């Protein structure tokens, strides 16, 4: 490998991939002291969620059962991402559609957090989440008061939402990102009538963030180098078949953009051409990367012996 | 498969109701295994003519279409029958599926080869561990 | 961000193909006792090595090429499409006949 | 581990009675490769007298096929039909290493079958 | 013939039967087969091959 890997990898230095780990406290005071989401509404559209906190956040919501649980989310802001890298649990009891946090949870907030913040815990609260054990992720009637509560003084806050009961059944994690909107604030104007379905009367009350998940290097090779059926799995991953409902949607959003972008042109102000190009740049690389992977386990097994 | 010169030590211990003709000439025992013999058919064909099918369990070749065309619209048997050349096709594989499947028993062949390698000498493994960096 | 991974893959498989050939070649040469079970196993490992050389295999493999390749083109057009409007832009406002 | 038994029963015997013990191990069930069983007294001092034919049908067991055997049919033993059962199962087991699609037409001739029915019977 | 086809509100009624269950029997017929003879479906419905392509 010499040169060519020797500074690929330098594990003196953090990679490319734990770059998200390091905390700028000045970066943060600014951007706070900005408070560039005040003027816009639809501001923070992702939510990154560290593997770490993903894991403790489904392993409580599976631990109450039947039961919904609650606890708090550290984390921070990156221009319109909300970065979540930890999570920890609250000692509330509640039942199978309510949850109070009545005495014991606030003491233990203010005392977790100190402690935290003396072994090095640089991150601040980010959000709080809760679980929804077997009827979807959304945000009820009271869930939509607190959020809104919690986001007109504690002004960055994501309410995330876990279904134990759905995760278990389906073997996928089902989580939910959400954010509300102010009081009696923005009205914008088949749709309704599931909108209503999945999600609460509320519907117009709150939007739902794009929800994605991130690891560290260290992370990303202890876990494929826990068990033997992670990189077999890779060697016959089969992409292009696994999710090719996936890359037909959107191919047909883009289709979609494409058509207002073309709209747009011919004659509120977002350039809706670049994001149309910048979608159909992504999934054309990962149709490409998925070419790339068929390609070299072709050339690794097929073309051995004859 | 089971064939039709095991059963005649079974049809002995049968109850007498049990042993009653459907007044087509056969009994309700060599019914169920004939249904059980095409259902267990499925699994080693891709695709058979009526002719071999009415081979391996009687019924030549009216009966064995009837009966599995029976079977089948009632979710116990995938396939779909070709009457005009007279054949069944079970269950096809798409090839690239396939790929990946051979893939996957390739690996696991692999690991379980040096699993047994770092169980009958351990004392060797660990030896050519080490050397592997040198 | 993903040849890494895949090349983690290969390298994991490399060294396990690698460590079973030392065998092979110890039990040939004489310092470890010959093996037959495991002989006979790497015997069944090797002759399985040409994964799928069917021609039905080659012909879905070349729908997938022909198939990335026409989605890898409507999207390189989109991408010129965008520079294009990009720089009718910049060349308007600057060669402005008014 | 089936194979492991007649091993032991075979350690000490010679003669008449080994050779009895050899026809055993390819009548029975489920003994497809006779790997240790080769490894004996047998490759030792087997190629003189008149157990030298049994030597060679173990050796044809093991890594011959079923043309192997029509061509030195002459100088070989005859096999019973539970042998020959076998021999006709390994000879499409080395078919099968070679080439992963096995034509009817190669099973035919190999396997000396006539009617199409009985060959997949067999397999 | 005393009971059913004598009033007009079952003999007039009875065309519309007798088509409907050989409908039922030709729609699950039909169900594992892709490739199937029409005089074969003739002998399954007990009506000659000329109706069997109408219906």
């Amino acid at each position: 490998a010499q040169k060519t890997w020797e500074l690929a990898n330098n594990m003196q230095e953090a990679q490319s991939i734990d770059e998200i780990y390091k905390y700028d406290k000045k970066q943060q005071q600014e951007i706070l002291a900005a408070k560039p989401w005040t003027k816009d509404h639809h501001y923070f559209k992702y939510c990154k969620i560290s593997a770490l906190a993903l894991l403790k956040m489904v392993m409580h919501a599976r631990s109450g059962g039947n039961l919904a649980v609650m606890g708090l989310m550290l984390g921070k802001v990156d221009g319109e991402t909300m970065i979540i890298m930890d999570s920890f649990a609250l000692p509330v009891e509640g039942t199978e559609t309510r949850v109070n946090a009545q005495a014991a949870a606030y003491e233990y907030m203010a005392a977790y957090i100190e402690n935290a913040k003396q072994v090095g815990r640089l991150e601040n609260a980010i959000g709080w989440y809760h679980s929804h054990p077997g009827y979807g992720c959304w945000l009820s009637g009271i869930n939509v008061s607190t959020q809104m509560l919690n986001q007109q003084f504690q002004e960055p806050f994501v309410a995330v939402v876990i279904d134990p009961t759905r995760t278990i059944s389906a073997g996928k994690v089902n989580l939910g990102a959400f954010r509300t909107y102010p009081k009696g604030y923005k009205p914008p104007d088949t749709i309704p009538l599931n909108k209503i379905e999945d999600f609460g009367v509320h519907c117009k009350q709150y939007y739902a963030l794009e929800v994605s998940y991130f690891k560290s290097s260290l992370d990303r090779k202890l876990l494929e180098l826990l068990w033997n059926k992670y990189w077999v799995n890779t060697l016959s991953s089969s992409s292009l078949l696994t999710n090719a409902d996936y890359t037909t949607g959107q191919v047909f959003d883009l289709s979609e953009k494409l058509e207002q972008s073309e709209a747009q042109l011919g004659r509120k102000s977002e350039d809706k051409l670049a994001k149309a190009t910048r979608d159909s740049c992504k999934t054309t690389i990962e149709a490409i990367h998925g070419l790339m992977s068929q390609v070299i386990k072709d050339k690794l097994f097929n073309q051995i012996n004859i | 498969i089971i064939r039709g010169n095991q059963l005649q030590e079974f049809a002995a211990m049968l109850m007498p109701h049990q042993k009653a003709t459907t007044a087509d000439g056969s009994s309700i025992l060599d019914r169920a295994v004939i249904e059980h013999n095409l259902l267990s058919a499925s699994k080693l064909y891709n695709n058979i003519t009526f002719e071999e099918l009415g081979a391996l369990l009687e019924i030549p070749a009216a009966k064995a279409e009837k009966i599995a065309s029976q079977m089948i619209t009632e979710g116990r048997m995938n396939g779909f029958i070709d009457q005009i050349d007279g054949i069944v096709h079970f269950e096809t594989r798409e090839a690239l599926p396939t790929w990946d499947k051979q893939i996957q028993s390739l690996c696991f062949q692999v690991n379980n080869l040096l699993e047994k390698i770092s169980q009958t000498a351990p004392e060797w493994t660990a030896q050519a561990m080490e050397a592997q960096m040198a | 961000e993903h040849l890494i991974a895949q090349h983690s893959a290969i390298k994991m498989l490399h060294s396990r193909v690698k460590l079973i050939l030392e065998y092979v070649k110890a039990s040939e040469a004489g310092e470890v006792p010959f093996n037959h079970e495991i002989l006979r196993e790497a015997y069944a490992l090797c002759h399985c090595l040409p994964v799928l050389s069917t021609d039905k295999f080659k012909t879905d493999f070349y729908d997938q090429c022909n198939d990335v390749g026409l989605m890898a083109y409507l999207g390189t057009i989109t991408k010129t499409c965008n520079t294009m409007n990009q720089f009718v832009n910049k060349f308007n406002v600057l060669y402005d006949r008014q | 581990n089936l194979l492991e038994q007649f091993i032991l029963l075979a350690k000490g015997t010679s003669g008449s009675a080994l050779t009895a013990l050899i026809s055993q191990v390819l009548e029975a069930p489920g003994v497809y490769v006779f790997g240790e069983l080769l490894e004996l007294a047998n490759v030792q001092e087997l190629a003189e007298g008149a157990n030298a034919a049994y030597l060679q049908l173990l050796n044809l067991f093991a890594y011959g096929t079923y043309p192997d055997y029509i061509a030195n049919k002459e100088s070989l033993p005859e096999l019973s039909t539970a042998q020959q059962n076998k021999l006709k199962h390994l000879t499409i087991v080395s078919l099968a290493s070679r080439m992963k699609c096995i034509p009817y037409s190669v099973l035919l001739k190999d396997l000396e079958m006539r009617n199409l029915r009985e060959l997949e019977d067999l397999i | 013939h005393s009971n059913i086809m004598d009033d007009p509100f079952i003999r007039e009624h009875i065309e519309e039967l007798l088509r409907n269950i050989r409908t039922q029997v030709l729609i699950k017929l039909i169900k594992p087969y892709t490739r199937i003879h029409i005089p074969f479906i003739s002998k399954e419905l007990n009506i000659d091959v000329a109706d069997v392509e109408s219906l």
